[PDB]
C-alpha cells in the first residue's frame, strides 16, 4: 500500500519577538496513511497543551495537519517539532529556527 | 473573482478497536467552515468559521443528520472495498471522498467534482461532463457499473449544478467580510552567510489570503527556477498563509537578484531587491 | 450544504 512521508515545517504565526505572545506551529503535509504522531518540544520536552487542525487532504489525496500551541519566545528557549509516521524509522525532529 | 466549495471525508478502519474513525470537513475557497469528527464528544456538525455560526438549528440539525449518513456509508464502504480487494480483516485501510463545485468570476456554475480514493490512490471519479465515471482498478469497475445502473451521476449532476452553487453563493454573501476579502502579502527578505563566498537571500510572504501565490527569484531578469528553494505554502493558524523562496548569492552579487511576488491582494506585482 | 443522498461503492 501507498505510503508517503510527511514534509515538516516548524514556525511561528507571527514574526518572533522575545516577550511577545505568539503561536508555535508544526505543519505536516503530503503524508499517507493519516495516522501520524506530532509533538511540540520546549528545550527537549513534550509540550502538553497542543492542539491540531481537522484532518484534511490535498488534490493528490495526501493529508495535512497543523499542530499548534500558544507560546512566548525568549532569547534562550529552544523549540522543535518531533514527528513519527510509518515512513520514518525513528522520530524526525525539526528545530525551530526563528528564520524559517 | 472565482470561488469554490468542497467537502472532504476520511474514514479509517480500526480492526479490533471499534468503528472506523470518520472526519468530514467543508471549505469555501481556502477557508474551513464546518467539521465533524466521530471521536468527538458532541456528535454534531460544528462551525469552524464565524459567518456560519449564525445559520441556526435547522441548519445544524440537518447537516448533523447528513454528515452522520455519510459516516455510515463509508463504514459500509470499508467492508465493501475489503471484499473487492480480497483483503484481510486485520489491516487498517483508508477511504477518502471529495465533492464540490467551482463558480467563475460571474458566480455561475463552472465545474463540479465527486471522487473517491482507496488507500491513497484514485478509486473512482465523476468526469467533467458529470455524466460518466473514471475507474482505473478492476475492482473499481464493479462500483462504476453499480453507479451507472443506479444513475448516481444524474443525482450528483442536479446537486453540483443547483444546490451546491446556490449554497456557495449564500455563504459568499453571508461571509463576505471573510470570503470576499484578500489579504496582501506582507513581504521581507533575510540575508544569512553560509561562508565567506556566498549567502542565502530568502524572500518572505506573510499574512496573505487566499493561498494561491507566486514567489520567484530572477538574476539579471533571468528566472532562477532550478536554483531556488521554494517551500510549500503553509497556514499561519489565523486564516492566513505564509511562503518563502531562497537563492544562494555569491559575494557582491546581491544587486543582480530580484524577488517577484504575484498575488490577488497586491495592486501590482512586487519586485524586491536587497539593497 | 451537503449532498443529501446515500452513495455506496
Amino acid at each position: 500500500m501507498i505510503q508517503r512521508t510527511p514534509k515538516i515545517q516548524v514556525y511561528s504565526r507571527h514574526p518572533a519577538e522575545n516577550g511577545k505572545s505568539n503561536f508555535l506551529n508544526c505543519y505536516v503535509s503530503g503524508f499517507h496513511p493519516s495516522d501520524i504522531e506530532v509533538d511540540l518540544l520546549k528545550n527537549g520536552e513534550r509540550i502538553e497543551k497542543v492542539e491540531h487542525s481537522d484532518l484534511s487532504f490535498s488534490k493528490d489525496w495526501s493529508f495535512y495537519l497543523l499542530y499548534y500551541t500558544e507560546f512566548t519566545p525568549t532569547e534562550k528557549d529552544e523549540y522543535a517539532c518531533r514527528v513519527n509516521h510509518v515512513t520514518l524509522s525513528q522520530p524526525k525532529i525539526v528545530k525551530w529556527d526563528r528564520d524559517m | 473573482g472565482s470561488h469554490s466549495m468542497r467537502y472532504f471525508f476520511t474514514s479509517v478502519s480500526r480492526p479490533g478497536r471499534g468503528e472506523p474513525r470518520f472526519i468530514a470537513v467543508g471549505y469555501v475557497d481556502d477557508t474551513q467552515f464546518v467539521r465533524f469528527d466521530s471521536d468527538a464528544a458532541s456528535q454534531r456538525m460544528e462551525p469552524r468559521a464565524p459567518w456560519i455560526e449564525q445559520e441556526g438549528p435547522e441548519y445544524w440539525d440537518g447537516q448533523t443528520r447528513a454528515v452522520k449518513a455519510h459516516s455510515q456509508t463509508h463504514r459500509v464502504d470499508l467492508g465493501t472495498l475489503r471484499g473487492y480487494y480480497n483483503q484481510s480483516e486485520a489491516g487498517s485501510h483508508t477511504v477518502q471522498r471529495m465533492y464540490g463545485c467551482d463558480v467563475g468570476s460571474d458566480w455561475r456554475f463552472l465545474r463540479g467534482y465527486h471522487q473517491y480514493a482507496y488507500d491513497g490512490k484514485d478509486y473512482i471519479a465523476l468526469k467533467e461532463d458529470l455524466r460518466s465515471w473514471t475507474a482505473a482498478d478492476m475492482a473499481a469497475q464493479t462500483t462504476k457499473h453499480k453507479w451507472e445502473a443506479a444513475h448516481v451521476a444524474e443525482q450528483l449532476r442536479a446537486y453540483l449544478e443547483g444546490t451546491c452553487v446556490e449554497w456557495l453563493r449564500r455563504y459568499l454573501e453571508n461571509g463576505k467580510e471573510t470570503l470576499q476579502r484578500t489579504d496582501a502579502p506582507k513581504t521581507h527578505m533575510t540575508h544569512h552567510a553560509v561562508s565567506d563566498h556566498e549567502a542565502t537571500l530568502r524572500c518572505w510572504a506573510l499574512s496573505f489570503y487566499p493561498a494561491e501565490i507566486t514567489l520567484t527569484w530572477q538574476r539579471d531578469g533571468e528566472d532562477q527556477t532550478q536554483d531556488t528553494e521554494l517551500v510549500e505554502t503553509r497556514p499561519a493558524g489565523d486564516g492566513t498563509f505564509q511562503k518563502w523562496a531562497a537563492v544562494v548569492v555569491p559575494s557582491g552579487q546581491e544587486q543582480r537578484y530580484t524577488c517577484h511576488v504575484q498575488h490577488e491582494g497586491l495592486p501590482k506585482p512586487l519586485t524586491l531587491r536587497w539593497e | 450544504l451537503l449532498f443529501g443522498y446515500p452513495v455506496y461503492v
